[PDB]
RNA sequence: UUGGAGUAGGCCAGCUCAGACCGAACUCAUUUCCUGCCUUUUACCGGAUGUGACCGUGAGUUGGCCUGAAAUACUCCCUAAUCUUUGGAAACUCUCUGGAUAUCCCAGAUU
């Protein structure tokens, strides 16, 4: 039963579509712009070491 | 020699000849942005001998190698040295 | 069914085979390189049996492009039949077992 | 020849000495498998829990526990004070 | 084929007859231009 | 070694895929080959002549785990891991049809090459399917209670030889969907399931590294065994490594994890051979249909290696 | 739901001003040139030589017979080729 | 009976810098009684025209890598939607 | 009129092919010449001749994402009132012709 158990979750990882390349695969995504903001901010003029 | 041995010859010399174009072109104009997202992993499979002292035998491992993501805007990290010329090879005799 | 090779019954009992081409919905039929085939009941008397030998003797005759009424067909019969992938992007080479290791 | 089981079979003569590796460590050859069959060693290895046998409601369990001992994920639709939603940055008490 | 076809040239009178360089560029026919084609007619005869 | 076979060259590489080469086939006549691998796709080569790669399938949304060659040569078959079986028309390159209706991956697969022609699809929701080749819907499924990873068919068409995580081969029938008998000796699970040529012995080889041989004639003593070989050992990789029969049926031969194709004779039990030349599991090691001492390996290095035996 | 014209009459139309060969219920044999046909295959020819079971052999000019009393009509070879019988892929 | 693209009802949309809005204007015959400085303008914008369709190359094109498609397959790089303005002042300091 | 095989829209990414009108729009570099301006040459002048890049474009195909739809739905090709499909049939006899030939029988034709 638990061999069962470990065979079909061992197959149904390597073998399932979702994991076509060995790991789950999802679209680039678009970041809050905020994010940009504050590391323009921070890096300012390059000036700090 | 026959043309089946001078055809033979013509392939491995242009092969090597073609890998040399191959890395010139690529040294003569880089292609803007020097980066390779098809990054697949080299699995390798190491047997470690016995080191520092101790001799048990360890258990053989598997490793994935894979290529570092680097920064596509990163320019050469290092400078070029100018390091003079070996000696040459060992001379033949003199046949005169 | 359409192109394949057919059999038809006619309404005097005569048969007409090819290969037919069309049919419409009063069931008319144009069938190609047509054979018409005739049975006739003779009785054929041997000079020495007295005995008259009844024979259905059957006759032919070609008549190529044929179209038939449907007021006139009885049957329809099946006679005969009638008479992309791209390449790979692999390679091949030759090569060797590689050294095996000493046993 | 010489990969048939007699050639195999046959030893190599001699004494032996009394006093190889690919790498200046050990003996490293490429290898190739399949991408989950070593992500799922490694994670055999790697998890705390790779192995010791256990089926999925008492694993629900030690969920629960792990949960309680976390704090409050707050509230997201009180936006501002006491209450408010921390989620998934929530610190575990120790 | 020539709905696979873009710009001002998709626009372009096919002109099938008209097959001298001087004809496509001058737009207009300079030789005479036979063709045997099968139409049909109304009652669905087909001629030559 | 002088030259045994009419081939190009007395090994060679077929490579491609750029993935794990998990199944690889033979035509009846010995001319192509077909083979699926964990990119999926199916690659069609041929053999003689020059070795030219001329097809390409694409139709299967995960990995082809088999794939089956007619009784005359024009139609392969697919099974693949996104829970589908598939027809294919080796003329056009299209493919003829899909089979749905298992409810996980198809581990196994097999078509009568005798009689009528049926398709025998053994999966890991426990079940055995009997489908005909023209209708997408299955004709009978036998349900078990463990996944099944090797099937097979009989000489008469009414018996099925399944092998799975049960550690035991069982010989159902078909129109009674019922276990005739089962036969034990091993244990780990069953990878491959092969009749003899004559039909008169049974090959299964098992996650133990044992490939067993068994009196399959239905006038048989209460232990059907007869053999058992040992030196193909499986590596870390689960995977399911399939066998074959010589012609003659006196060679057997089993893919190892160590790169190697060890191939015992069926009467004798000596190791006859022991192939290296893969950096991977070869999951697949087939003799030649047509008379040949040929040898096809397919390892997940993504390649294959014909050689010819001498 | 408009009434399409049939292939074998749109045959027969085309079959006009060939020689044809037709063969009656009521025994006739006429070989001549189809000059006029009709949707319902009444037909008007020309040469008509006749030809019967009773060997009814007989040469004159002009007819015109209804489409009922035909069995049927032998047309040239060479309109098996016509442009109806290639399917227009729609 | 419009000019192009004004006797159509469908098309395709085109960059904003590939619509010249005044080619016309010099592409047709001059206005009477211009300055010299203006029929001077209007011929030379008619050179300009005639020896960008007289040197209108079209050879063969190869496979193009697209500079900002391959920045967004790294990490090194995100996307996100801004103002125009704020997108200039950063692209102004960054330069400097 | 039906069967068989099919399954939406939007977006993202890879691959292959397509300038000929890929692009109803338009730059830059460069080989070999000729001209111009020129103390030298980078940068230039403007024609020819080829040759490269760059800003873009379309189709096919593969994978993914988002919102759904949920065996619904959609899809392709395909198969009783006169000229056929709501029967002028059915049956038997006579006569004639041919074979048999003393007849029976039968084939064809006619009533």
């Amino acid at each position: 039963a638990q061999k069962k158990k470990e065979w079909l979750r061992m197959q149904r990882n390597r073998f399932g579509e979702k994991r076509k390349g060995g790991f789950v695969e999802t679209q680039k995504a678009d970041m809050p712009p905020e994010h940009l903001r504050k590391i323009v901010k921070d890096i300012g003029d390059v000036s700090q070491k | 020699p026959s043309k089946e041995e001078v055809e033979a010859t013509a392939e491995r010399t242009k092969n090597a000849l073609a890998a040399l174009v191959s890395g010139a072109l690529a040294a003569q104009k880089p292609k803007n942005v020097q980066v390779n997202t098809k990054r697949e992993a080299t699995f390798v499979k190491y047997t470690p001998s016995a080191q520092m002292g101790n001799n048990t035998k360890k258990q053989e491992r598997i490793i994935k190698i894979v290529e570092r993501q680097r920064d596509p805007m990163e320019p050469p990290k290092f400078k070029h040295k100018k390091i003079p010329r070996g000696p040459p090879s060992p001379p033949p005799p003199v046949m005169h | 069914y359409i192109n394949w090779r057919m059999r038809v019954t006619l309404n005097d009992g005569r048969q007409m085979t090819g290969q037919m081409l069309a049919f419409d919905k009063h069931m008319n039929l144009v069938l190609a390189d047509t054979e018409e085939f005739r049975k006739t009941k003779r009785m054929q008397a041997k000079p020495n049996s007295s005995t008259t030998q009844t024979l259905i003797q059957e006759e032919k005759r070609t008549l190529g492009l044929t179209i038939v009424r449907g007021a006139n067909i009885i049957a329809l019969s099946v006679e005969s039949p009638p008479p992309t992938l791209t390449a790979g992007p692999g390679v091949a080479r030759p090569a060797g077992r590689g050294a095996a290791a000493p046993i | 020849v010489p990969y048939t089981g007699e050639n195999l079979a046959r030893p190599s003569y001699g004494p032996a000495n009394p006093f190889k590796n690919n790498v200046l460590t050990g003996h490293a050859e490429e290898m190739y498998i399949s991408e989950a069959t070593f992500r799922a060693k490694h994670r055999a290895v790697e998890a705390v829990g790779g192995g010791v046998m256990r089926s999925n409601r008492e694993m629900k369990e030690v969920n629960k526990r792990l949960r309680e001992m976390r704090e409050d994920k707050g509230s997201a639709t009180i936006a501002d004070g006491e209450g408010a939603y921390i989620g998934p940055w929530a610190r575990y008490k120790r | 084929r020539l709905d696979k076809r873009t710009g001002k040239k998709r626009d372009e009178q096919l002109r099938y007859t008209d097959v001298h360089v001087i004809e496509r560029d001058r737009g207009l026919s300079i030789k005479a231009a036979p063709m045997s084609l099968v139409l049909s007619s109304t009652k669905g005869k087909s001629h030559l | 070694t002088p030259r045994t076979s009419n081939l190009k060259a007395p090994l060679m590489e077929l490579s491609g895929h750029t993935g794990e080469i998990f199944t690889a086939k033979f035509d009846p006549t010995g001319t192509l080959i077909a083979s699926g691998s964990m990119d999926r796709t199916i690659m069609l080569w041929r053999v003689y002549g020059d070795c030219e790669n001329y097809g390409v399938l694409n139709g299967h949304k995960a990995a082809i785990l088999d794939l089956q060659w007619s009784r005359d040569g024009d139609i392969l078959f697919s099974a693949s891991a996104d829970m589908h079986l598939a027809s294919w028309d080796l003329t056009t390159g299209q493919r003829i049809r899909r089979y749905i209706g298992h409810e996980e991956i198809i581990n196994a697969m097999d078509v009568t090459q005798r009689g009528e022609e049926l398709l025998i699809s053994g999966s890991d929701d426990g079940t055995i399917g009997i489908w005909d080749p023209r209708t997408k819907n299955a004709v009978d499924y036998i349900e078990t209670d463990f996944p099944i990873t090797a099937v097979a068919v009989s000489e008469a068409g009414n018996e099925i030889y399944s092998g799975g995580i049960d550690n035991d081969i069982k010989v159902w029938d078909i129109r009674k969907k019922a276990v005739v008998h089962t036969m034990l000796g091993h244990n780990d699970t069953i990878t491959t399931l092969r009749v003899s040529p004559d039909g008169q012995q049974l090959l299964s080889y098992a996650m133990d590294s044992t490939a067993r041989t068994w009196d399959i004639r239905p006038f048989a003593p209460t232990d059907r065994h007869i053999r058992t070989f040992d030196g193909a050992p499986l590596g870390l990789e689960k995977n399911l490594i399939r066998g074959s029969w010589s012609k003659d049926g006196k060679k057997i031969a089993v893919g190892a994890g160590d790169g190697t194709v060890v191939i015992w004779g069926s009467d004798t039990g000596k190791l006859l051979y022991k192939l290296p030349g893969h950096k991977g599991t070869v999951n697949c090691a087939e003799f030649a249909p047509d008379g040949a001492p040929i040898i096809l390996s397919a390892s997940s290095d993504r390649t294959m290696l014909l050689g010819e035996l001498i | 739901m408009t009434s399409s014209i049939g292939i074998p009459i749109k045959l027969l139309n085309e079959a006009q001003g060939h020689i044809v060969t037709l063969e009656l219920t009521t025994g006739q044999t006429y070989r001549g040139k189809l000059i006029e046909a009709e949707d319902n295959m009444n037909v008007q020819l020309k040469d008509i030589t006749v030809t019967a079971r009773d060997g009814r052999v007989s040469h004159l000019e002009q007819i015109y017979i209804r489409g009922s009393h035909v069995r049927f009509f032998i047309v040239p070879d060479m309109l098996r080729n016509a442009p109806m019988f290639r399917s227009r892929n729609v | 009976w419009a000019p192009y693209p004004f006797d159509r009802r469908s098309g395709r949309m085109v960059r904003a810098q590939d619509v010249p809005l005044i080619k016309h204007w010099y592409l047709e015959h001059c206005p009477p009684k211009q300055p010299v400085k203006v029929r001077v303008s209007y011929q030379k914008l008619l050179k300009t025209y005639v020896l960008n369709e007289l040197h209108r190359k079209r050879p063969k094109s190869m496979q193009k890598q697209s500079l900002l498609r391959t920045l967004k397959q790294t990490k090194f790089f995100q996307q996100t939607t801004i103002d125009w303005v704020e997108a200039g002042l950063q692209v102004c300091r960054q330069g400097f």
